[PDB]
């Protein structure tokens, strides 16, 4: 069939229409985002020559080849620890949460550390659950167990003091009044986070156990991550087998070459296997380097969302998951990481007459901050991001010129306190 | 007369284990739903081997020839299971069209309710057999199934072989050069396998 | 790693100076328990042969060849090569193996030879001087004669039947005594399996059945099919093996390896430095197991600290104060408990400016290569 | 020690021009490394042979060169990016992204050049001098609630 690109919407538009939204959804949004390689190293001379004297003699006449492969193949390795490091790494001190909870509803507990487990959050078990010849695997500088550390330490900092903790020390404040100025942040006028805090409380704590369930119902969700292992298996797989071809050889194993034949074929058969893996390694050392580049470049993207996501509250448009950006938790897995975007979705929007200004006496009157609707029947001015109808006053609104230059201004009383 | 190959056919083919591991391999093998022709006997061609097969709860097949004239002119493969032993031979024989049940030489070697199947082929100068036997529940045609046939035999001998023919519900079909996909279990048994040519999805 | 950087000052840091083998302590060889051997008796105990002016034909092939017992044992008084010498054909092969033999007096067998001369060389008993193996010869007065003498025998193309009536006899001198003789030439046919004894948990050079290679053979608990021989892993690699004298199936890991690794403070600080053996365990080499690899030469130490330099899976190592090498798990950062509760704040009373340099690269050193005057000069 | 990053770039450069250098020295296979003894030593249709593995080898070591400078120049080019966003964003403005402008919050940065790179020196508020306090969401009055 020829796909369809999305539901047509004519959009309501007209001149004098508003859709303001009297409700929303927290919405959180996990993102899933490499981080790291398997940090590799290959013994080339091992790897090509398999300890054979006769073919690691022929081997030095090419040079400086098997060690700038190495040191290709190191400077990879490196770059997985700093990119790691420049991820995890962006707290100062291991920030630790208090014994009591009163996070003014909101539950953490499935995010936070489990004790009984390394002391991964439970969500961080889910995530390390759901992922799955002279060459050699190096261990990461960080081990999993300290990874954990530092997204405990993000976390609680987050959850405990805000934005505050990436500016300077850690400053402690109420997680209710955090989430003030969480709306603050989004032009959502603060009394309408205390008037609803248990409502978007239940929101989070629901929204959270969604997590868990998509999650636990589908593999498919790390597929960022399990791509990444599946790619670094399928590439030293492919370097393994390589082993095993002829290269115009008479044998790929080098000991039937140098039993089969005099010393002057020999070598010259050898140096078709050489030839061939040294081409096959120079291979994958080429495409470890362009993988490692688009590794690096994602870690790179994590880290700024870790800074701007988490350490603060990023004002940058789908940057944060969709929905206007409250905050986010980071969370580990394996040769990568996952944010849990906190989002304010608008979700129940009705539509009303608006306008640009009101004139009262001659005077033009534009609202401060807000946009004018109308029920019908009466005239209000409300937030642009939640439906709050407002008596229109002078302390809600200014001044400038007169009713004749406004294109579609209109005519109400403003109530002078 | 012809019958539908179903799965079967595939045989071991290498003297290697491998483990809760999918292999692919070229090699002489039956296509999958091959027409395998059917007897109730003639001088056949080997062409690139052959898979034989009958249906049995008798004893009534027994044995084997092979060669290029199968008559006089150069050494030529006897094979006759005898109930005390199967036994081989390579002479240049000459007989009768072919010995029956009433119910120089350079080489020699000594060793319905059922299937017995089997797989014969010559490369290197190395003949080759594998077999697998099994009980059965159908009468006039190969069992849909899989079962992977495994060696008896393996000769050195060398021997020009392009016609055979069988000494005694039978089934002859033959090997082509095919890529397979082969299913070995945790225990190192061929459990299940793939024809690569045999359909998209199989490719 | 002065040698390893090309530099007589080294600064601060890990360097892989050279990558650790553990070398094969043996060789193992196995095959099959010896059997089929070829029954030369028919040549080398037998009392008699055909006439050296009608000489016989003999091959054999799917045996083992007994030649370093041929060449060793006093049942034949001398032999000759026009292939390889016999120390060479106890460890040949062919297809099948081909030979002729005969008996007359010794002179008349002599006659007879590879590359001899005499009407048996000429047609009756013929052999070329180029032919691809060895002949033999032994006394036969006992046997291939009476005390009247071998009247009743004939005297003189290869390895088959110039010719007259014989006249061997016992009493004669060293020509005209009787003896027999044969000669032969050149997969079916080969000399002896020599095997050895099976070593295991050491680190070895093996032969199974004609596959090598070298590691540490183990006893194991994968079955294996009758018919199978050898074990491989996902990726080709050769993983297990059959031993052919006793069924039983080990299992095959590699000789331990990886980056031998120096730590060192810059040579500015120090000469001192420590190894870390990549991998390694270090029972297979102060000394302190860590989780990337044996590393000696540094202290293990149960404080923490920054990481100076890295080791890998959570070590780090500094060189530290009396001074040494140490390596210690890293610390992350000062613990901190932020003083939360529903109702406190901290609020900032003051500031610093801090002004924080950032470095970034923005353009490379420019090159631009002639690849006609750098390839061809 | 602050600068490794422009003298490691430097120094990557210096250390692929030697290696490219260093390989010219080497046989890949042929009678001698110096193009000038196969030359001199070797006849036509014995000589082409000798030299075939010379630009075989000369020619898979540039082939090597020039790809890793091609990822090198993708790595310069993504900081350079990286250097003229901050200067868009840090030097020309005020960014509000955390962390993006030197770790506080952001005021001001200046540009200084540097050999293959730039500098910026990111001034920024840190606040310091903390005091407790109690705090409230908010705060009745006559039984309506005021928020700051
Ligand atoms: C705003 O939307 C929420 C849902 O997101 C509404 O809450 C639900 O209200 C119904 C009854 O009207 C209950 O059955 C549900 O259990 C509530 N859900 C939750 C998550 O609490 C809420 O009533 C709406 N508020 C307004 C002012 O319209
Ligand atoms: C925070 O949420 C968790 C679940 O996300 C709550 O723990 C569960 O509580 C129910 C009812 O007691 C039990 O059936 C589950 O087995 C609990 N799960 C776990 C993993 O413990 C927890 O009680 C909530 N805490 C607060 C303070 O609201
Ligand atoms: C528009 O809003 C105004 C003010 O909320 C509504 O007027 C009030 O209506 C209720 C009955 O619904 C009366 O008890 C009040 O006395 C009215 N106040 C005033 C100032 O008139 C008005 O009904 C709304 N109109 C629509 C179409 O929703
Ligand atoms: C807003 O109100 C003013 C009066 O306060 C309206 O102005 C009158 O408009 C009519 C038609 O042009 C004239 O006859 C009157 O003389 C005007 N009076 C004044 C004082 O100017 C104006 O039309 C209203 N505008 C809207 C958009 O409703
Ligand atoms: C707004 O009103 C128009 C009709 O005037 C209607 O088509 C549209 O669906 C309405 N939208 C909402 C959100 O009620
Ligand atoms: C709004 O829509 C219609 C068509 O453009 C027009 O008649 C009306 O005057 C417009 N009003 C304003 C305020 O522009
Ligand atoms: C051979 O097999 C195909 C199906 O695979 C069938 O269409 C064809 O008729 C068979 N040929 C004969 C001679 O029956
Ligand atoms: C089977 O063959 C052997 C010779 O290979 C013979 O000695 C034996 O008697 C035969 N047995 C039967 C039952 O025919
Ligand atoms: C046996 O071999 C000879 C040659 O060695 C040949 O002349 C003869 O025809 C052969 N006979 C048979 C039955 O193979
Ligand atoms: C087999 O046939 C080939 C020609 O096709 C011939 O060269 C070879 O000698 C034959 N070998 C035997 C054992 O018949
Ligand atoms: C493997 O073999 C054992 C007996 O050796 C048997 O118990 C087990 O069920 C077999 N497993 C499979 C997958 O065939
Ligand atoms: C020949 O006879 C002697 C008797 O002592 C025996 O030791 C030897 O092994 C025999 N050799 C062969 C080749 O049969
Ligand atoms: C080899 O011979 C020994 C006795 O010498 C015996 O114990 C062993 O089982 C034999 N092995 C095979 C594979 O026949
Ligand atoms: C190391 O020695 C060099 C001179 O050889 C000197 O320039 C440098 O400052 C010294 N560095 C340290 C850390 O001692
Ligand atoms: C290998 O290392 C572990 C600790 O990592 C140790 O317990 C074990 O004893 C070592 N192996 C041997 C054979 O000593
Ligand atoms: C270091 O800690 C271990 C237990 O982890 C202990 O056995 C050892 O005595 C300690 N050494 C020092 C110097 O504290
Ligand atoms: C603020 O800190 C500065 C040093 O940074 C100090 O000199 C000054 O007196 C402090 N001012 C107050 C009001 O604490
Ligand atoms: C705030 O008060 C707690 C005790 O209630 C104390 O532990 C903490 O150190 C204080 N923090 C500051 C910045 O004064």
């Amino acid at each position: 069939y020829t796909m369809s690109l999305g539901a047509e919407n004519s959009v309501a538009y007209s001149n004098n229409s508003i859709a303001i939204p009297t409700n929303f959804t927290i919405s959180v949004t996990t993102e899933i985002l490499p981080v790291s390689m398997t940090k590799t190293s290959v013994d080339c001379t091992m790897y090509i020559c398999g300890d054979s004297t006769e073919c690691s003699n022929l081997l030095l006449q090419y040079g400086s080849f098997c060690t700038q492969l190495n040191r290709a193949l190191t400077g990879i390795a490196v770059e997985q620890d700093k990119n790691t490091q420049e991820v995890f790494a962006q707290v100062k001190q291991i920030y630790k949460t208090p014994p009591i909870k009163d996070f003014g509803g909101f539950n953490f507990s499935q995010i936070l550390p489990d004790p009984s487990k390394s002391k991964r959050s439970f969500i961080e078990d889910l995530l390390f659950n759901k992922v799955t010849n002279g060459l050699t695997v190096l261990p990461p500088l960080l081990t999993d167990e300290m990874i954990a550390q530092y997204t405990s330490a993000l976390l609680a900092g987050t959850i405990t003091s805000g934005w505050t903790f990436g500016a300077g020390a850690a400053l402690q404040i109420p997680f209710a009044m955090q989430m003030a100025y969480r709306f603050n942040g989004i032009g959502v006028t603060q009394n309408v986070l205390y008037e609803n805090q248990k409502l978007i409380a239940n929101q989070f704590n629901s929204a959270i156990g969604k997590i868990q369930d998509s999650l636990s119902s589908t593999a498919s969700a790390l597929g960022k991550l399990q791509d990444v292992v599946n790619q670094n298996a399928q590439a030293l797989n492919t370097l393994v087998k390589q082993l095993s071809s002829n290269f115009g050889a008479i044998s790929s194993v080098l000991n039937d070459i140098l039993s089969r034949l005099d010393k002057v074929e020999a070598e010259v058969q050898i140096d078709r296997l050489i030839t061939g893996r040294l081409q096959s390694l120079q291979t994958y050392v080429t495409q470890q380097l362009i993988r490692a580049a688009e590794i690096r470049a994602s870690a790179n993207l994590a880290a700024t969302k870790m800074s701007e996501c988490v350490l603060g509250q990023s004002k940058r448009v789908d940057f944060c998951g969709k929905g206007y950006h409250l905050m986010s938790f980071p969370q580990s897995a394996p040769h990568g990481v996952v944010f849990l975007h906190v989002t304010y979705v608008p979700a129940q929007e009705k539509n009303f007459t608006t306008a640009p200004a009101i004139c009262h006496d001659g005077k033009a009157h534009f609202p401060r901050e807000g946009v004018f609707v109308s029920n019908g029947t009466h005239w209000f001015v409300t937030q642009r991001n939640f439906y709050e109808p407002q008596i229109i006053t002078t302390d809600n609104t200014f001044v400038s010129g007169n009713c004749d230059v406004v294109i579609g201004i209109v005519n109400n009383t403003v109530y002078d306190p | 007369a012809y019958t539908n190959s179903f799965t079967r056919g595939v045989y071991y083919p290498d003297k290697v284990f491998r483990s809760s591991v999918l292999h692919s391999t070229q090699d002489l093998f039956l296509p999958f739903f091959s027409n395998v022709t059917w007897f109730h006997n003639p001088v056949l061609p080997f062409n690139d081997g052959v898979y034989f097969a009958s249906t049995e709860k008798s004893n009534i097949i027994r044995g084997w020839i092979f060669g290029t004239t199968l008559d006089s002119k150069t050494q030529s493969l006897l094979i006759v299971n005898n109930a005390t032993n199967v036994v081989i031979k390579v002479c240049e024989f000459q007989f009768c069209n072919d010995p029956f049940l009433g119910v120089n030489c350079t080489f020699e070697y000594v060793s319905f309710k059922n299937l017995r199947e089997f797989v014969f082929k010559n490369i290197d100068g190395y003949f080759k057999i594998y077999s697998k036997h099994t009980p059965i529940n159908l009468v006039r045609d190969l069992p849909q199934g899989f079962s992977a046939l495994e060696p008896l035999v393996d000769l050195p001998i060398g021997i020009n072989i392009t016609r055979f023919q069988t000494l005694l519900a039978y089934y002859v079909g033959y090997l082509q050069p095919r890529t397979f996909l082969l299913k070995y279990n945790e225990n190192g048994t061929i459990t299940d396998a793939v024809d690569c040519a045999l359909d998209p999805l199989s490719e | 790693t002065k040698c390893t950087l090309k530099s007589f000052t080294v600064e601060k840091g890990i360097y892989q100076t050279s990558n650790f083998r553990v070398q094969p302590t043996e060789s193992i060889v196995r095959f099959p328990n010896i059997t089929n051997l070829c029954p030369f008796g028919e040549v080398f105990n037998a009392t008699r042969f055909a006439s050296v002016y009608a000489w016989n034909r003999k091959r054999i092939s799917n045996c083992v060849a007994d030649y370093s017992v041929l060449y060793n044992s006093a049942s034949f008084s001398t032999f000759k090569c026009y292939g390889v010498s016999p120390t060479k054909l106890n460890d040949l092969c062919f297809t099948n193996v081909y030979a002729d033999s005969f008996v007359i007096r010794g002179d008349e067998v002599r006659q007879i030879a590879p590359g001899q001369t005499g009407k048996i060389a000429d047609y009756n008993y013929k052999l070329p001087d180029d032919f691809t193996g060895c002949v033999i010869a032994w006394n036969s007065n006992n046997l291939d004669s009476k005390v009247g003498g071998n009247y009743n025998y004939l005297y003189r193309k290869p390895f088959e039947r110039p010719l007259q009536s014989y006249g061997f006899q016992p009493t004669n001198g060293v020509g005209y005594q009787p003896y027999r003789v044969v000669v032969l030439s050149f997969a079916t046919v080969c000399g002896p399996k020599k095997s050895t004894n099976l070593v295991k948990n050491k680190c070895v050079n093996f032969n199974f059945n004609g596959l090598t290679g070298t590691g540490v053979l183990t006893e194991s608990n994968k079955k294996f099919l009758p018919f199978q021989q050898f074990g491989r892993d996902i990726a080709d690699t050769t993983d297990a093996v059959r031993d052919p004298q006793t069924l039983e199936i080990l299992d095959i890991t590699p000789c331990s390896f990886g980056g031998v690794s120096v730590i060192t403070p810059g040579t500015n600080t120090s000469n001192q430095v420590a190894v870390l053996y990549q991998g390694v365990n270090c029972t297979e080499v102060n000394v302190f197991q860590t989780r990337a690899g044996c590393l000696i030469g540094a202290e293990h130490v149960n404080n923490s600290y920054e990481c100076d330099i890295p080791i890998g899976a959570g070590i780090c190592a500094s060189y530290q104060t009396s001074q040494s090498i140490i390596a210690y798990t890293m610390s992350l950062g000062a613990e901190n408990s932020v003083a939360y509760s529903n109702n406190s704040i901290a609020i900032p009373t003051n500031f610093t400016i801090s002004v924080t340099t950032e470095i970034l690269p923005v353009s490379m050193t420019k090159t631009s290569v002639d690849c006609t005057m750098y390839i061809c000069g």
